[PDB]
């Protein structure tokens, strides 16, 4: 019984070493069908690292155990063979049947421990770089955008110029481009946001929502820069046809002032004409300018339409600013009350020039009646004298015959001195009026004054002669 | 005797 | 004696008859010789209305007394002749030849009496219109002028805007027309003061002062009215020069503004690259950028050359105004610090792309290394597995020849057990680096694992094999 | 895996 003891130190191990891995393979069998994830890619890495060390210090040894055992069982089992003792059985279940099915199930549990922890770390490395790449997009965008909301909606061009608004414009010009260069910034975070919704960030629930808000955020970018462009083209177009209307004004507007303003120096002009076609002359002249008052009046009518029609644009489109000219110094009220002393002025020029025809109608009327009686007392004196001329003269001896003649002449004379006394008030009357220019006799008072003076010199003359040369012959 | 007499210039 | 007496009756008739003309001879011949002119014109009316009476009631009667004195002269010699008596001489110088003398120079005296008062009222009566029609037209015209030359010195447009000083302009352009139509304004005036300068005006003194200085301001008007559109012309044309500067400075800020703010989110913009060609692309497109920064810098220094032209202009001109630009948002403080910036992160691009290209390197060092043992370790197991299985079958019959062979393969085993766990550190590494695409090899530590792990659990198998074979053989 | 790294825009 020297070989019987040592059977039995040598069977006890086969049964104290098949605990030994089957204790270690229970207590690794729950750890390898693990399988669950964790957050951190870290955690993930000490992970493998803790596999890797399974895998090259801790199986190494169990794989030459799994077979050492049954290099001991295919020697012990020849042993109760040869010496023919009864077989080795295993308690409750430490069999070689029994553990093969342990190692089974053991090489079943890691059939891709290996390759879920790589495709693990290699998902969660790509979730660690696109969760800071989104944070650093959106915030960059975020912060660009603060503000700009309420500067869209700013509404300072209601009382803007020409001049401001197309100056805003080309400041919105220049938004609009620097707008068209992030519609690629928002399109890479709309893709990061669906990349990180595609492999499952833990954090994906916020994702969703700083994505959604920075995404609105732009919808509404787009649409309030062209309600902002709207206004800004219709305040461009509205302030840019009022100055079409502006410049039309002040246009016609002098020319028309100047046409006013010298109408009335001429419609006081003071004048004196001293001959009928003279005076007829601005008549000819005055009645001209009479027919070109409704050519002028719709001259002034039509000016008055433009500035009408800018009073009408800002109330149609309801853009209330300052509907005065800056071109023209020349106003409605100035157009309305110059144009009525125009039109008070015509009757005073009508009244003045008809009063002067009448004076110069008058006038010639005195030198008409003047040269009727000059250009027949006149070469009736010459014919007076000439016949006293002839009758001073030999004929009969007698004295007393030619007496009668000169007493005859005296009598004729004397008829005829009421006719002269006409033409000395006639005269008066020329001189009274301030005429001295008669084209229709060639006489004047004097000339006839003469003549008469001579007339009665002339004949006691010749009578006081003839009684002298009666006397001196007896 | 010379005319400075004026006459309103028609439009 | 009877008619001695009456004689002496008739004789003081013709003396005193005589004195009763002579005394009205010597008292009108200094008033006919008078021809001293009147100031007003109404007194030459009266004057004319003074010889008219006399013409017409005071000179018929001395007329017909003229001849009367003859006539009795020439029959009371006659009377002295027939009864032969003494004849009359008459007192001092009342004699026929001396009466004779007296009307020869009264009748000398009027010789043009009529005639002068006539060609002097003639005279006066255009001083009379034309002394009322300058006082209207030069105080029309005085009035006119109120203020213009004031007006005319306003220094406003100093500090106007393009807009301002356009539109000063066309008010100024109105003011030139509204010039022009009282040309012929003073043109009749300086002719009226010509006319009452010819005819003497006995106010004429301060008629040449009162034209000469409507007509002095007017050469200052003249000149006054250029020297301020040469002012306005050249503000235009200033402010004109700077705004073509400002839209064309925003013309190009926008789009070098857009480029430089753009260029800086991808100078920092994050990357992960697993390939040795994904990053050398990077590098590609990078070092491409690079090559446009003096294509750049030369458009930035271009912008800036347009914003110190402007400075230039104001500084040259002495025309002091905000230098600011009304079109761009874009400073030039903000292309100096933006571009200092960009230039910064140039060498941080470089320095962190030229990191990860040394970890590419570093990557696939290891790649190839892991390969080259892989690829000898791999088939020198396969080649191992082939030799022991053609060495555990038939042969020869004697089991100690393939004993031999076995515990010979087993050394070859032991000496290769080194080389085996330098790919465990080698493997280590690749995943410690993130690394598990390796195209060189086709085999994976496991691979060779799983050969190794068979390799060892299959000598042992065919050693003990081999071992109770020698035994159950006696 | 896709690429979503950027490169600058040369001017």
């Amino acid at each position: 019984s020297a070989v019987n003891q040592e059977n039995e130190r040598l069977m006890e191990e086969y049964e104290r070493l098949a605990s030994e891995l089957l204790e270690w393979i229970r207590r690794t069998i729950p750890w390898l069908e693990n399988r669950t994830p964790e957050k951190t890619m870290q955690a993930m890495q000490k992970k493998l690292e803790d596999f890797r060390d399974y895998r090259r210090k801790h199986k190494p040894p169990k794989v030459q155990e799994k077979c050492q055992l049954e290099i001991n069982f295919n020697t012990l089992q020849t042993k109760l063979r040869i010496s023919n003792r009864p077989a080795f059985m295993p308690s409750e279940g430490k069999m070689v049947s029994d553990i093969a099915g342990a190692w089974q199930r053991l090489e079943q549990a890691e059939k891709g421990y290996e390759e879920w922890l790589l495709n693990e770390i290699r998902r969660l490395e790509r979730l660690e770089h696109l969760a800071e790449k989104f944070r650093q997009k959106a915030s960059t965008h975020e912060t660009w955008a603060y503000g700009k909301e309420q500067i869209l909606l700013q509404k300072d061009y209601e009382s803007a110029s020409l001049t401001e608004v197309r100056a805003l414009l080309r400041k919105h010009e220049a938004f609009e481009s620097d707008l068209a260069a992030h519609q690629d910034r928002v399109e890479q975070i709309a893709a990061i946001a669906q990349e990180l919704n595609e492999l499952d960030y833990h954090d994906a629930v916020n994702v969703n929502d700083r994505c959604q808000k920075i995404c609105d955020q732009w919808d509404r970018l787009g649409t309030l820069t062209q309600k902002r462009r709207e206004a800004l083209e219709r305040m461009e177009k509205l302030l840019e046809t009022i100055d079409q209307l502006h410049l039309e004004f002040a246009k016609r507007a002098a020319p028309f002032n100047n046409w006013m303003e010298g109408a009335m120096e001429d419609l006081q002009d003071m004048f004196i004409v001293h001959s009928i076609e003279e005076i007829q002359s601005l008549i000819t002249a005055h009645e001209q300018f009479k027919a070109t008052l409704p050519e002028a009046d719709g001259e002034r009518q039509s000016i008055m339409a433009i500035q009408n029609e800018v009073e009408k644009v800002i109330q149609s489109y309801n853009i209330r600013i300052s509907s005065s000219n800056p071109y023209s110094t020349v106003t409605m009220d100035e157009l309305r009350t110059k144009w009525d002393k125009v039109k008070q002025l015509v009757p005073i020029r009508d009244q003045s020039l008809q009063e002067e025809l009448a004076r110069q109608h008058a006038n010639e009327r005195l030198r008409r009646q003047f040269a009727a009686q000059a250009n027949a007392i006149g070469p009736w004196i010459q014919n007076k004298m000439e016949e006293i001329a002839r009758s001073s003269i030999q004929i009969t001896g007698a004295l007393e015959d030619q007496m009668n003649q000169l007493k005859q002449y005296e009598h004729n004379i004397i008829n005829y001195k009421n006719n002269i006394d006409k033409l000395e008030g006639d005269h008066q009357l020329i001189q009274e009026a301030l005429v001295f220019d008669n084209k229709h006799t060639n006489y004047t008072m004097e000339h006839i004054r003469v003549g008469w003076e001579l007339l009665l010199t002339t004949i006691a003359r010749t009578i006081n002669e003839v009684e002298t040369q009666i006397l001196t012959r007896d | 005797y010379k005319s400075f007499n004026r006459t309103a210039m028609p439009y």
